[PDB]
RNA sequence: UUAAUUGGAUUCAACGCCGGGAACCUCACCGGGGGCGACGGCAGGAUGAAGGCCAGGCUGAAGGUCUUGCCGGACGCGCCGAG
């Protein structure tokens, strides 16, 4: 079924289409540097290496080590 | 041709004392009466947080109001109809009465 | 090297009735357009037909955050309030699909200082 | 027409379309069985209406 | 100021060159816009000649 | 309407009968002031007595009523001051015509002058 | 850190607490745009005060202001008290 494939309906030819490993990895690639190439507001987070699905910040997803006063 | 009487009060005495009226008004008469029948008893519970503000231990409040209800059964006779039709409840007891 | 969207080039995206385009847009864009245009961002797209009609020369600024943008706005340039100032959209043509809010950033990116006196346990 | 932009837009949801009937407050609303009453208000004449604490 | 002229008016006759919005009476008096009877209050678009 | 324009004389009675029939019918009646406002009034026919005064130059407001006399019944009369008019009828300014319709108990006087200025100069 | 990231509470007895799960409202913060002075009296005002508009500019959008010219008849923030 069309509702069961990991790509429906296509960006560019506008089919329901299913890729594996180099196919799919550049086709996220090619997604993400979209957003980017637009100036959105997912591709800019994407390029700061921040969440993008609109997650709090403050207390979670910390990696580093602590700053001293 | 029979007559289905409900009643519903705050007050537990009040409504005793109306459905005893009712039964004694059928007692004056020949007409079978089925007894005053006890529904459940309404309960409105509302919990409340007791400070104004929010510093100290949280502490809450309990408010209930009890709504007492009672049925009553009688055959519609015009000699008996009227006498409990002509009858006042007290201000804090609702009376409805139809015929089914 | 050109654009196509659904395998459809701009032009032939040009002219399209609105409901037609609602087909080949994600879900939320179509259930915004079968709800109908809001009356602000109906002054904003009768401004935008004037100025592609070749009249209305001046900059068009806008409070509308939630418009969606549509083939027909592709080479114009539009100015987004983002709560204190207008900053200039230039839309092309991977941008249909997205609101206007979504290329006018509100907040600051944030550089970090030096932690303050009671940042840490110890320097209460 | 000048006093139009005076008057406040009838809201029918939200914090806004809901006021404590008798000291005018938004916020913390009791809205069970019809009661419009802010929970200070509600404290100090639930026994006027006929409520008690029996625990 | 004074507003009341532009009727054409002899010693004796009176007409008016502005004519009154149909769906009142006489004496309410439009516009001189030339293109069209603004008129006012209600508005008409007839492209007076 | 203006003092520069020789209509007639200034019969002591016609002032008589303009000035002195309004005091009694103000408490029982309705006041209409202004040229713009009795222009609607006389052409209309909404006013029932209109005093026209001397006292508006130039002859560019006031050249509108006496052209339009003779159009409708319009029973007028000529009042000789202006500062005591809105006294007479209105309020403490001075007034160009004020159009009293239907008064309470103003009738005898009003219809004996009417007649004697229909027979005297129309 | 920021244009603003509104404010209260800091041992037990502050920190899923202020019934505080804020898209608008809530809202107190920030950028921008409009509106409001019962009552006493001053300039004023029917030779019409204050107030209200079809159309098109300015504008995020607006008879808010403006331009084009229509409206209505009695109070009067251009001023001092006062609320
Ligand atoms: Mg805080
Ligand atoms: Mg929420
Ligand atoms: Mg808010
Ligand atoms: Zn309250």
């Amino acid at each position: 079924p069309r509702w069961a494939v990991n790509r429906p309906k296509d960006y560019e030819t506008g089919r329901d289409l299913h890729l594996i490993t180099a196919k799919l990895d550049m086709a996220i690639r090619e997604d993400i540097m979209r957003l980017r190439r637009i100036r959105a507001y997912r591709g800019i987070r994407h390029e700061l290496g921040l969440p993008v699905r609109g997650q709090r910040t403050r207390s979670n997803f910390r990696r580093g080590q602590t700053v001293g006063v | 041709q029979k007559a289905r009487i409900k009643l519903a009060s705050t007050n537990v005495r009040s409504l005793e004392e109306v459905a005893n009226q009712i039964k004694q008004i059928a007692e004056r008469t020949g007409v079978r009466m089925s007894g005053p029948i006890p529904l459940p008893t309404k309960r409105i519970r509302i919990v409340t947080r007791k400070s104004p503000d929010g510093e100290g231990s949280a502490t809450f409040d309990r408010w209930e109001l009890r709504i007492h209800k009672r049925l009553i059964d009688i055959e519609a006779d015009e000699r008996a109809m009227r006498q409990i039709m002509r009858i006042r409840v007290p201000e804090d007891v609702t009376i409805e009465i139809e015929l089914i | 090297k050109e654009f196509r969207y659904r395998g459809y080039t701009l032009e032939q995206l040009m002219n399209m009735s609105l409901e037609e385009l609602a087909k080949l847009l994600p879900a939320r864009q179509r259930r915004s357009l079968k709800r109908g245009l809001t009356p602000e961002q109906k002054k904003l797209l009768r401004k935008i037909r004037l100025a592609k009609k070749g009249k209305y020369n001046k900059p068009i600024r806008t409070h509308c955050r939630d418009m969606i943008v549509l083939p027909e706005m592709v080479g114009l340039t539009i100015y987004v309030h983002n709560g204190k100032e207008f900053v200039p959209v230039e839309i092309k043509p991977e941008m249909i699909g997205h609101y206007l809010g979504e290329f006018a950033p509100t907040r600051k990116r944030v550089q970090h200082g030096a932690p303050g006196i009671g940042a840490t346990r110890s320097s209460m | 027409a000048k006093a139009d932009y005076n008057k406040r837009k009838p809201r029918k949801f939200g914090k806004g379309a809901r006021r404590c009937i008798r000291c005018g407050q938004y916020g913390p609303i009791i809205r069970i069985h019809g009661l419009m009453l802010c929970r200070h208000c509600f404290r100090e004449v639930a026994p006027k209406l006929g409520f008690r604490k029996y625990e | 100021g004074q507003k009341w002229k532009l009727y054409i008016v002899k010693d004796g006759k009176v007409i008016r060159k502005n004519k009154f919005c149909p769906r009142c009476g006489p004496g309410v008096f439009m516009a001189d816009h030339g293109d069209r009877w603004a008129c006012g209050r209600c508005g008409y678009t007839e492209w007076k000649k | 309407a203006k003092p520069s324009y020789v209509k007639f004389e200034v019969p002591k009675e016609l002032a008589e009968k303009a000035l002195q029939a309004v005091e009694i019918a103000r408490d029982t009646g309705k006041i209409r002031k202004g040229t713009n406002e009795t222009t609607k009034a006389v052409e209309r026919g909404q006013a029932k007595l209109v005093i026209i005064a001397e006292d508006v130059d130039p002859e560019e407001i006031v050249a509108h009523l006496p052209p339009l006399c003779e159009e409708k019944e319009i029973p007028y009369i000529y009042v000789p001051s202006k500062k005591e008019l809105g006294a007479a009828a209105g309020i403490e300014v001075a007034a160009a015509s004020v159009a009293i319709i239907e008064p309470g108990k103003a009738r005898d006087l009003v219809e004996e002058i009417a007649m004697k200025v229909r027979e005297l100069m129309k």
